[PDB]
């Protein structure tokens, strides 16, 4: 018995049927009004299926979804118009009655969605997942307009609304032409994606896909709703903690619920990957905004505690006696300048070969620092630095030249308070900087004494610039046949007077000068 | 007394070391808005323009900075910007409408401080420098031009910094701080240094402040006040007066005091003294002994107070911090509507028509809880 | 999205806390309580010195909590004007375990004289255990017999309400069935975040609104003394509710509601209307959450404002302009007034005359500590002499 409705159908019934019976058999409801005993029965429901698929396919969805070509694109396309009276009751009431009757061209599933922040963040995903499975499809969302009653779908605002949306997916470039669809022409066997959305309840309805790909697709969208629930730990330890609420909404209280839970990947990227939580923002869409702001916080602690140990260690280390240039770097700028002292390089005549004797001048001032207790910073494997750790804290020297002064400089880092400063200010008060200078250039002068510089120039010039002498020197000069020339010519003379103070005179045209650090009688004397 | 919360800031990256003296505001281009000059030991000099993160302009001297000021030296009644190394060089910039200066004369060396100003009363600006060595000289720009040596004398205490205020006899002075919270007068750049003292340890490190506002206007010509700061963390502001200083005020805190400024928050023309400890511990204090505690939570290496144009082209007082992380906070909402807590009830009594205003209502206002029931209805039911 | 003028806030002080506090952290009292995590409890108070104030914040010692307890929520409140009595509330957990022991203090110091000393009440401690993890302190005033009797109500991890009654015999609070007093607050599926029961004076009806922390919210009108639901309203939101109030724009009743992840709506029209007119407040949602929120007059002007605070520290203030001035196209909405900005995220105000002088202080409790604000004086000042002065003439001009 069939109803006479379908008097014209008889080719396309053909089609639908030999396609819903090689199911079984191998090889509204008045439009459509060995075990023999249930063979009947299984032979009916397959043409009624047969009659219901080709209801759909031939007078149900052949419609349009929505300067004559312009018009005649975005109706067809569904970006400007209004959603057919087809895809707004009749299509959704009727593949979901596509249920009870047997038929295998219909799917379904379902969701929770615990809030509707994800909706926007499950739609992208669903139509990159489309695509990915199949690019045939074009996502469409057409959303109820607000306060119409019917089949108003102009393609969230005003909370605590029941949106509706009616996302949908279609083959808009192989139409006049209805592996991958699972039925073909035994008739419009195109296919179609509806994903009815009410409030927070999902609804899928993949009709006429492959089985195990649609299935596959439906498992895919419960994962997917499933890792956008799990991606409720803000929820659960952000926004409850952001009230202060630590003990309240814990961890695990869904697949990707464990007990190991990569938080990480969840506070990341909105998907189902393919320090305590309870406590982390303790005394410090909406979920890549809000768990955003939770890794930089759990990351600029983990940088300060990466530094912190870096400024301990050579701390307990240097306490009780090849450190990397970037931990100098570092070491540099967490300490404070606190004093400075420069001093003059006479012997170049520009500041009025002579290299060598900068470098002596340098190691020279080395040994002095040791002989006070400070210890030489090597030079890390890929300029003199000297450390004299304290309790109190470190306490840093630099030496190095600049144009035609040599420069010393004394950081400082805390690690009683004035137990650190005094010991700061007093390696101050013994830099001797000065005295140091003073009777290296005595000594170099007693260095062609004994054998082209105009030595006479240079002595009025040393005279000049330190006419008093600083107190902590030890060398002294004097100003006012035995002889040794010097080419003017110049008479120089050695004689080792211990009264002990070597001592030496010289003499150029009759003007003459004789030349003779710790913590003069002999200079008169010696006529 | 009370302690605040400033918001609003301004973050610039600033990567290098500085001395506390290294760092100052002013008009460097010359068009009554203050940019902020920094200068750091790797010989760069930065200008900090309106409230962009980056420089406005970079300056590229020839090594290690020691201070930097900006003014009218060359006595042309332009601003000038002027940089001072560690060897005594000295160099002038012109940055009104890279970055070689225009002039470059060498000064003796050791330079630690500076101070630009009329010290004896020529109506010529003249230069001081202070020493490592307990050292002062004192320079003069001569048109030819040139620096030309002045007076120059010779301490037994560290020399830490060097202001102008009037004397008693209502002529510039030039002071320096003196450890043990002392100080040193010099005499004149035509017996040699006097000497005062204000008990702590005699090593102890000092910083001087001086010419403080009192009044509105009167910054053209006016002084009197100076305040010192030593690092066990004691406070004074004293007046000159006639014979020795008085002592206005003397506060004791528990921090590492380093610096000393004046500002103006409050807007009624007098100056507040400004002071930072190592910690971040900000005080401020008006004339009457109002403290009001900032804490940035923080590490400090330098600090600037002084007025600064942030947002919209318009002068605002601002203070000014460097952070051990290549940070420089400047909070430039820092005006404060009074500097004591008060209330309506209090504040209202000050105006005299009130009690006029409410004899003629009948009510008189000898009950608190009358007054509070009737300002209560007045405010919040008008009707 | 723009402020329509100046915020007329300036800030009086500001204590720093070791550690953070919550939401539940503050309280009543002129004085205030604010709580911290780790066992910490300040008292906030300020003085009078001649011709100056002076901010006080002194630490309370409570008795029954051990060193490794955590505070939980804290509540305080007055007893019925019948009788006489401040009684604070303090829910902790001793981590006594990987879960810890969930415990009730009720203090409230019973010898004559010493009703409202706090001293004697720090130490006046009844223990008690819960069994489930407590989440709000509430506190609710009803109608029984002739008088009014004032009782506890607590959020559990078991998603009830517990209602805790004083026994006017033996002088003990203890747990009682809810629904006897209470029965629109039964049958709950989430735990209550935020619990609001506001009374109608000279009227034995009222409203109660809750918000949990799935979305939904349920307002109820019910009668007191017949004790039935005389009508019942529910919507179901996005985010977790973090407040809810009661409040008339001016019958004509309205509500508030705050959500974490929505603007903050205004459903107006309670008693004849039901949930259905939504006026949300234009851009509230730009600044993090909403954490706490407020509905009191900030504009002395007799009529009401909404007080927003937000995880990204901000204190907007939204202003009605009601049809009293109709603009039909645009009248009876709400426009951003003015907003300030803070170093720290806000976690709770207060609306409070502290300094005592009839001008209403905003106390904000924010992570770092307590600022306390007051508004404008000069501001104030003047605009109270002018509306006086207006008062007067206008007398003069009537009254002859």
């Amino acid at each position: 018995a069939l109803p006479t409705s379908c008097r014209p159908w008889l080719p396309a019934l053909a089609w639908y049927l030999r396609q819903n019976l090689l199911i079984f058999l191998h090889s509204f409801e008045q439009l459509t009004q060995i075990s023999i005993v249930q063979l009947e029965e299984k032979l009916r429901g397959a043409a009624r299926q047969a009659l219901a698929d080709a209801i759909i396919e031939l007078q149900l969805l052949p419609a349009s979804l929505c300067r004559q070509k312009r018009r005649t694109t975005q109706l067809e396309e569904g970006e400007v118009g209004t959603l057919h009276p087809v895809f707004a009751r009749v299509a959704q009431r009727w593949m979901e009655f596509m249920v009870q009757i047997g038929c295998a061209s219909v799917s379904r599933s379902s969701a929770h969605m615990v809030s509707r922040f994800l909706l926007p963040s499950i739609l992208s995903e669903f139509t990159a997942l489309v695509t990915s499975m199949a690019g045939d499809t074009s996502v469409r969302i057409f959303e109820q307009h607000l306060g119409s009653e019917p089949e108003i779908f102009g393609p969230s605002p005003r909370p605590a609304a029941e949106r509706h949306l009616l996302l949908l997916g279609r083959n808009f470039l192989q139409w006049r032409r209805p592996a991958m669809q699972r039925f073909e022409p035994g008739a419009p066997r195109q296919r179609l994606l509806l994903l009815e959305v009410v409030d927070k309840k999902l609804q899928l309805l993949t009709y006429n896909w492959a089985p195990d790909l649609g299935a596959a697709l439906g498992r895919a969208l419960v994962r997917l709703v499933q890792w956008q629930n799990a991606r409720a730990h803000l929820i659960f330890c952000l926004l409850s903690q952001k009230l202060g609420l630590f003990h309240h909404y814990g961890q695990l209280d869904n697949p990707f619920l464990l007990p190991t839970m990569e938080v990480e990947t969840l506070i990341r990227s909105a998907s189902p990957p393919l320090f305590p939580f309870d406590e982390a923002l303790r005394d410090i869409d909406p979920v890549t905004y809000h768990g955003q702001q939770f890794l930089e916080i759990k990351m600029a602690e983990r940088r300060e505690l990466e530094r912190q140990m870096k400024m301990e260690n050579l701390f307990v280390t240097w306490q009780q006696r090849p450190i990397s240039a970037g931990e100098l770097e570092t070491l540099k700028q967490s300490s404070r300048l606190v004093h400075y002292c420069a001093t003059a390089m006479l012997f170049d005549p520009a500041a009025w070969w002579l290299k060598e004797l900068s470098l002596a001048f340098l190691q020279q001032y080395v040994q002095y620092l040791q002989s006070i207790g400070f210890v030489l910073v090597p030079l890390r494997p890929p300029t003199y630095h000297l450390q004299r750790a304290l309790p109190g804290g470190i306490i840093l020297m630099e030496l190095a030249f600049q144009g035609c002064y040599f420069c010393v400089k004394q950081f400082a880092l805390e690690c009683l308070s004035m137990l650190f400063t005094e010991e700061c200010d007093k390696v101050r008060d013994l830099m001797h900087v000065h005295s140091f200078s003073y009777d290296f250039h005595l000594r170099l002068v007693h260095q062609h004494v004994l054998g082209g510089y105009h030595l006479t120039t240079f002595l009025r010039h040393f005279l000049a610039h330190h006419p008093d002498g600083p107190h902590f020197g030890r060398n002294h000069i004097y100003q006012g046949y035995h002889m040794k020339p010097l080419r003017e010519y110049a008479l120089v003379s050695a004689w080792h007077s211990s009264g002990d103070f070597d001592v030496s005179l010289l003499v150029c045209h009759l003007q003459f000068f004789v030349v003779l650090p710790r913590l003069f009688p002999p200079l008169a004397a010696e006529v | 007394m009370r302690s605040v919360s400033y918001v609003q800031r301004v973050a610039l990256e600033f990567s290098g070391s500085l001395f506390p003296h290294a760092i100052c505001l002013g008009d460097v281009d010359n068009d009554t808005l203050n940019e902020l000059v920094v200068g750091d030991t790797s010989g760069k000099v930065s200008v900090y323009k309106n409230d962009d993160s980056r420089p406005w302009l970079t300056c590229s001297c020839q090594g290690m900075l020691t201070c930097v000021g900006v003014g009218d030296v060359c006595n042309k009644g332009k601003n000038l910007l002027v940089a001072v190394s560690a060897e005594g060089w000295f160099h002038l910039f012109d940055l009104t409408p890279e970055q070689r200066p225009v002039f470059k004369q060498h000064i003796p060396a050791n330079t630690k401080v500076m101070l630009i100003s009329d010290i004896d009363g020529d109506g010529c600006r003249e230069l001081v420098v202070g020493y490592t060595d307990r050292v002062v000289r004192a320079f003069r720009w001569e048109e030819l031009g040139q620096l030309v040596s002045l007076k120059k004398w010779m301490l037994e205490g560290q020399v830490d910094s060097l202001s102008v205020t009037l004397g008693p006899l209502g002529l510039p002075e030039l002071m320096v701080s003196q450890p043990g919270c002392a100080y040193a007068i010099l005499l004149c750049t035509w017996r040699d240094v006097v000497l005062h003292q204000t008990i702590h340890n005699k090593n102890v490190s000092t910083h001087l402040i001086g010419n403080i506002k009192q009044g509105h206007g009167t910054e053209s010509s006016g002084s009197g006040l100076f305040a010192l700061c030593t690092l066990d963390g004691t406070l004074k502001l004293m007046e000159e007066m006639e014979e020795a200083d008085k002592l206005l005020w003397s506060v004791q805190v528990d921090h590492q005091l380093f610096a000393l400024e004046k500002l103006d928050v409050t807007g009624n023309g007098h100056e507040e003294v400004v002071a930072c400890a190592w910690d971040g511990q900000t005080y401020i204090i008006d004339h009457n002994r109002t403290v009001v505690r900032f804490q940035v939570d923080e590490n400090i290496r330098a600090f600037c107070a002084g007025l600064y144009a942030c947002k919209e082209g318009r002068n605002s007082p601002c203070l000014v911090y460097v952070t051990f992380n290549q940070k420089i906070y400047v909070y430039w909402e820092v005006q404060l509507e009074r500097m004591e807590s008060t209330n309506l009830v209090k504040l209202l009594e000050t105006k005299p028509e009130y009690h006029s205003l409410l004899q003629e209502l009948g009510v008189d206002p000898d009950d608190l809880p009358v007054t509070r029931a009737l300002l209560h209805q007045t405010l919040y039911h008008p009707d | 999205a723009v402020a329509a003028g100046p915020c007329p806030l300036r800030e009086d002080s500001f204590t720093r806390f070791s550690s953070q506090s919550n939401v539940y952290g503050l309280a009543g009292g002129g004085e205030l309580l604010a709580a911290t995590l780790k066992g910490k409890v300040l008292g906030f108070r300020y003085q009078d010195l001649r011709q100056k104030i002076r901010p006080v914040a002194k630490e309370l010692q409570f008795n029954y909590i051990p060193v490794d307890a955590e505070i939980v929520s804290i509540d305080t409140f007055n007893k019925s004007p019948p009788k006489r009595g401040l009684v604070v509330g303090i829910t902790f957990i001793k981590d006594s375990g990987d879960k810890g022991s969930p415990f009730l203090n009720i203090y409230c110091d019973y010898e004559p004289g010493s009703e409202y000393n706090l001293d004697s009440i720090a130490q006046s401690c009844l223990n008690l255990e819960l069994q489930f993890t407590p989440f709000q302190l509430c506190h609710a005033e009803v109608q029984v017999g002739d008088q009014l009797e004032t009782v506890f109500l607590l959020s559990g991890n078991d998603p009830a309400i517990h209602l805790y009654k004083e026994n006017e015999g033996l002088h003990q609070f203890e747990e009682q069935p809810v629904e006897n007093l209470f029965p629109e607050l039964t049958n709950l599926t989430s735990s209550v975040l935020w619990l609001d029961v506001h009374n109608f004076p000279g009227t034995s009806r009222r409203l109660s609104a809750l918000g949990c922390q799935s979305g939904y919210v349920r307002v109820a009108h019910v009668d007191q003394r017949s004790r039935e639901v005389l009508q019942m309203w529910s919507v179901l939101q996005d985010g977790p509710i973090s407040r809810v109030i009661v409040f008339s724009l001016s019958d004509e009743y309205s509500v508030l509601v705050a959500s974490m992840l929505e603007p903050a709506v205004v459903y107006r029209d309670l008693l004849n209307r039901g949930l259905e007119d939504q006026l949300l407040l234009p851009g509230s949602d730009q600044f993090d959450s909403v954490l706490c929120s407020l509905v009191t007059d900030v504009d002395l002007d007799g009529r009401p404002e909404v007080l927003v605070a937000t995880y990204g520290q901000e204190l907007l203030c939204y202003k009605y302009r009601g049809p009293e001035s109709g603009l039909p196209e645009a009248q009876h909405g709400f426009h951003l007034l003015w907003q300030r900005s803070f170093s720290s995220p806000l976690l709770a105000m207060a609306h409070v005359d502290l300094t005592g002088d009839g001008l209403q202080e905003l106390a904000v409790v924010s992570l770092k500590g307590v600022h306390i604000l007051q508004h404008s004086l000069i501001q104030a000042s003047e605009l109270v002499l002018t509306r006086l002065r207006h008062q007067v003439e206008q007398r003069r001009r009537r009254l002859q």
